[PDB]
RNA sequence: AUGUGCGAAAGGGUCCUGUAAGCAGUAGAGUAGCCUUGUUGUUACGAUCUGCUGAGGGUAAGCCCUCCUUCGCCUAGAUUU
RNA sequence: AUUAACGAGAUUCCCACUGUCCCUAUCUACUAUCUAGCGAAACCACAGCCAAGGGAACGGGCUUGGCAAAAUCAGCGGGGAA
RNA sequence: GCGUGAGCCCGGGUCGAACGGCCUCUAGUGCAGAUCUUGGUGGUAGUAGCAAAUACUUCAAUGAGAACUUGAAGGACCGAAGUGGGGAAAGGUUCCAUGUGAACAGCGGUUGGACAUGGGUUAGUCGAUCCUAAGCCAUAGGGAAGUUCCGUUUCAAAGGGGCACUCGUGCCCCGUGUGGCGAAAGGGAAGCCGGUUAAUAUUCCGGCACCUGGAUGUGGGUUUUGCGCGGCAACGCAACUGAACGCGGAGACGACGGCGGGGGCCCCGGGCAGAGUUCUCUUUUCUUCUUAACGGUCUAUCACCCUGGAAACAGUUUGUCUGGAGAUAGGGUUUAAUGGCCGGAAGAGCCCGACACUUCUGUCGGGUCCGGUGCGCUCUCGACGUCCCUUGAAAAUCCGCGGGAGGGAAUAAUUCUCACGCCAGGUCGUACUCAUAACCGCAGCAGGUCCCCAAGGUGAACAGCCUCUGGUUGAUAGAACAAUGUAGAUAAGGGAAGUCGGCAAAAUAGAUCCGUAACUUCGGGAAAAGGAUUGGCUCUAAGGGUUGGGCACGUUGCGGCGUGCGGUUAACAACCAACUUAGAACUGGUACGGACAGGGGGAAUCUGACUGUCUAAUUAAAACAUAGCAUU
RNA sequence: AGAGACCGAUAGCGCACAAGUAGAGUGAUCGAAAGAUGAAAAGCACUUUGAAAAGAGGGUUAAAUAGCACGUGAAAUUGUU
């Protein structure tokens, strides 16, 4: 008896390839006399032609190892290939630090918190490499204002 | 690597096939029958090669109107019906 | 290719009608010395010139 | 060809590595919860450490012993002088 | 005539390194090797054990001696002026 | 048996249609050699060999016969710059089914791209057909004995548009110009989803659309003084006359860099179904949860308009541009959906469950949700920037405008680019392969031959290594382990003593932190040279986003606001989210870029400045080219 | 159309035959091999062994020492006796 015919038919009639079709082994004689698409379906709802399930692949252990990288398990020395600007350019962070501090001037200039011409003077105050982070930024309005005060 | 390399990127045509003699012999680019000297008016022939010339002389063919002068001649290219025939 | 012009179809068309074997009754006539077919063409082993 | 026989296992000896899986602990840098607020207060997470443990694994394929462990086999078939 | 940088460009020395060497040993895979199946080519006057002699001045064959016992397998690189 | 000899004669066997002696005549008349010509056949010899691309094993069935046929079950490889899914050139039936003695598949064969008999390619929307490019060829003319050479707008009387016809005959305008071929990757009118066959499908069936050309009627629009209204404006609205002649726009264009928006893929959390594991653990691991063309409606950078008038100058990009030639601010208009919602459309497709059913046949229930994240990969759009002694096609075809020729109603008229309605769309290609077997290399040859799509982990990464979907298990086999080999490797002590010559091999190598000479065209040399660290586990610190801010009047089913104010919380509270960097303790046979991946260095001489190029198949160089300089 | 002191299938034209054919080359062009069963197919009915190709009997013929691998059937080279 040869199937080819008939593995090749199922394959297109159940939508998988021809690795994932499964013929009765017991019922050779009976599935040789289907030559038509709709014999193969018949077949299909009988049980004698089933597909068979994929192949187990998990990414459980690719998780576990990204949570325990979230709290700094397997980031030392000896785990890193790729120069400093490789892993994290500079350009990056120049580029996110001049955002985050022009939103807050912003901010405060529309609260009223500031004047345009303090606004002004801090702004170019930031595009020089004066202000390290949100918080020297900060401090230096609320010592400005001090002063002002007096 | 002339030879067995440079063999493999041999795909197109030189020649193509003609509309007068049915060779596959009428240059792609010039248009000009290497065989029979289409589009010309006369046939190319050459007395160099008698094995060419009776390849395609007169006879070779099928001489639908030439093989039925003989006979037309020998009669004497009469008209007409014999005495009293029917139609 | 499957990009054609109707006169490379036409040639294609009477390349295999031409090749099919003898019929069996030409072989019993009186006087016949015709044994097989010697014109026999194949894809692989003779190629055609357009 | 009945034997101090031949074969397949097993037990012991000899060598090689280096202390198995499992369970437990007043061991463990610390952390997060819950209560009567403890002299070990408990519940959860924890590389590793300690005990059972010179243990576990392998060992003739061209290592040794077994009348003192178990199971099987055997006085042919063919050719020639 | 000089000359920074550059070079799968030629040359000399130094440090490190090693079976390049003293001096050679051992292991793995595929062959070769044996079997079943399948199955060529180059080449070929006739052939195929030597020593000396003379000879076209370096013989497988001639002359005088040495000798000399079926059919065969794996390798080898002296000769066949291969 | 005869003859010195070339030769002649007879006996026996096989066989089946013509042949000889003697004298003259006549010639394509006698073979061992020519590396002689054509054909046939030996030894060598059952010999050399049939060894790149990791690899097969068990049971059953078929059959005279099974390592290389089919089913199931194991073990493996290709590892998304694939041994995957589709195409262009080239081939031409190699495609599908049934069957089969020989020959072919360098072993076998029940199998085959082989052999025999039948079958298979469906378009107004995909192409060709249309346009022009580099180029090729006709016409006017000039050469040449001539086959023919030049010439493409020229030293040419070189065209096209309208109106009635009694009925074609007849009238009237404009005129500088006047051929064809040439692209299945350039330019260009129009189709999407689901199903269906042994073999075709954006082509067949069902549903739902679109384009061009041709005729034409209803509804609506305009006009009673003739060819529409609105907005300060940018402009809007279902329409809303327009000949000759002319102006403009689209077609229509380079390479590279960072940044922002959108679709698809990847990743994380929850829920409903189904499956795998379960001595112990795991609210666990894996799979499905979809939405087309064509339309409606609300929005989305640039830019433009109105008010007003800026120095204590302001606005503002990752990247310094913008503004009295009018900024900030307040309010508007508009190019651009692959964005949200609705029609299409759940009736489809997909996942579960329960009954029928020899077949013919099926039938019925459920479900088909909700969020997050990013220097991620791929395609597309936008605003910016850099480079040039380099500035990056043409034509067909379609639209707007300037002008105002002609024509038209007061009961009808309307050459209204608005809605709906009627008819038609010819011809040729379409199967299959696109390569360790369908193309070219004499062949089923480790060679060569133009593109599209592109998953998980480690990692800087399209590096190497392992896996999923999909695809293979095909390269003659069985047994044994001699020499000599080809390919892969390790050696005590010495360390180039070997050799023409360190040829071959070994040694170094990622990342972080220190340190770095002579010389120099000041740019380099430079990763110069020379050092130290790196695993696991438990902790600590730093780098962000969104939403809230107190009174006094009036309106509104805690109101949301029209306001008059007051104020800068000595910056507080709640919620949300990935990664990158730095420090400490503990721990181990001191090991940790633990595989993969991965520079040896220095002091000098000769010579060419550098980057580039050549003898396809023995020479890659100091040879050629080059910028600069000089001469004619 | 008629002839010959011509050739007799490696000769005579390249071709006595489905020959300017099959086949090679991008192309111009190059270009073969291959005649004969018997007077007549009367071209082997039936039985038996074999999966089949075929063998052994038995038939036709004047002859199968003529079976379509077909008149006669030499040498090189090979098997048995
Ligand atoms: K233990
Ligand atoms: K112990
Ligand atoms: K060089
Ligand atoms: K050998
Ligand atoms: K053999
Ligand atoms: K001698
Ligand atoms: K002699
Ligand atoms: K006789
Ligand atoms: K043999
Ligand atoms: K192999
Ligand atoms: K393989
Ligand atoms: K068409
Ligand atoms: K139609
Ligand atoms: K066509
Ligand atoms: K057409
Ligand atoms: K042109
Ligand atoms: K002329
Ligand atoms: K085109
Ligand atoms: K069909
Ligand atoms: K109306
Ligand atoms: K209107
Ligand atoms: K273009
Ligand atoms: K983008
Ligand atoms: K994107
Ligand atoms: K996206
Ligand atoms: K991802
Ligand atoms: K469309
Ligand atoms: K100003
Ligand atoms: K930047
Ligand atoms: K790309
Ligand atoms: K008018
Ligand atoms: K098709
Ligand atoms: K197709
Ligand atoms: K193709
Ligand atoms: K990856
Ligand atoms: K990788
Ligand atoms: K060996
Ligand atoms: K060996
Ligand atoms: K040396
Ligand atoms: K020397
Ligand atoms: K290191
Ligand atoms: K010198
Ligand atoms: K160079
Ligand atoms: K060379
Ligand atoms: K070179
Ligand atoms: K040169
Ligand atoms: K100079
Ligand atoms: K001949
Ligand atoms: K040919
Ligand atoms: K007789
Ligand atoms: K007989
Ligand atoms: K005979
Ligand atoms: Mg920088
Ligand atoms: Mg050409
Ligand atoms: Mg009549
Ligand atoms: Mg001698
Ligand atoms: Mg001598
Ligand atoms: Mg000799
Ligand atoms: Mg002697
Ligand atoms: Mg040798
Ligand atoms: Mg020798
Ligand atoms: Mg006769
Ligand atoms: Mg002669
Ligand atoms: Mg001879
Ligand atoms: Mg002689
Ligand atoms: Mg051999
Ligand atoms: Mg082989
Ligand atoms: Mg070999
Ligand atoms: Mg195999
Ligand atoms: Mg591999
Ligand atoms: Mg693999
Ligand atoms: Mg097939
Ligand atoms: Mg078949
Ligand atoms: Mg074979
Ligand atoms: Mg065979
Ligand atoms: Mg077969
Ligand atoms: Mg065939
Ligand atoms: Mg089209
Ligand atoms: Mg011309
Ligand atoms: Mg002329
Ligand atoms: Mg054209
Ligand atoms: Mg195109
Ligand atoms: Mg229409
Ligand atoms: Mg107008
Ligand atoms: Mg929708
Ligand atoms: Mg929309
Ligand atoms: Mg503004
Ligand atoms: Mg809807
Ligand atoms: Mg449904
Ligand atoms: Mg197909
Ligand atoms: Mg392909
Ligand atoms: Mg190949
Ligand atoms: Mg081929
Ligand atoms: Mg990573
Ligand atoms: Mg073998
Ligand atoms: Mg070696
Ligand atoms: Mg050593
Ligand atoms: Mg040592
Ligand atoms: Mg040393
Ligand atoms: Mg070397
Ligand atoms: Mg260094
Ligand atoms: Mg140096
Ligand atoms: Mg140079
Ligand atoms: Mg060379
Ligand atoms: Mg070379
Ligand atoms: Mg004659
Ligand atoms: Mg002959
Ligand atoms: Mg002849
Ligand atoms: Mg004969
Ligand atoms: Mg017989
Ligand atoms: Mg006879
Ligand atoms: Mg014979
Ligand atoms: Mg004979
Ligand atoms: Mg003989
Ligand atoms: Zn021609």
């Amino acid at each position: 008896v040869n199937l080819r015919t008939q593995k090749r038919l199922a394959a297109s009639v159940l939508g998988c390839g021809e690795g994932k079709v499964w013929l009765d082994p017991n019922e050779v004689s009976e599935i040789s006399n289907a030559n038509s698409r709709q014999s193969i379906r018949k077949l299909v709802a009988d049980g004698l032609i089933i597909k068979k399930p994929v192949t187990m692949h998990s990414r459980s252990r690719a998780r576990e190892l990204n949570l325990a990288r979230r709290i700094g398990r397997h980031r030392g020395f000896g785990k890193r290939k790729g120069t400093a600007d490789a892993r994290m350019p500079q350009q990056v962070l120049w580029m996110r630090r001049q955002r985050v501090l022009r939103r807050l001037l912003v901010k405060y200039r529309a609260s009223g918190k500031i004047d345009k011409h303090l606004y002004h003077e801090l702004y170019h105050l930031a595009k020089g490499n004066t202000f390290k982070h949100k918080r020297a930024l900060v401090e230096h309005i609320h010592r400005a204002k001090a002063e002002k005060a007096r | 690597t002339k030879g067995t390399s440079s063999f493999g990127k041999r795909h197109n045509k030189t020649h193509g096939l003609c509309r007068r003699c049915g060779r596959r012999s009428l240059h792609n680019q010039k248009k000009v029958c290497a065989s029979c000297g289409y589009p010309a008016a006369k046939t190319r022939k050459y007395n160099w090669s008698e094995k060419a010339k009776r390849r395609k002389v007169t006879g070779t063919g099928r001489m639908r109107y030439l093989s039925t002068v003989p006979r037309r001649f020998k009669n004497g290219f009469r008209t007409g019906v014999p005495k009293g025939a029917r139609g | 290719p499957s990009h054609k012009t109707f006169r490379i179809k036409q040639k294609l068309a009477k390349a295999q009608k031409q090749n099919r074997p003898i019929p069996q009754w030409i072989r019993l006539r009186t006087g016949n010395t015709i044994r097989y077919n010697a014109k026999r063409r194949h894809w692989r082993k003779t190629r055609l010139g357009l």
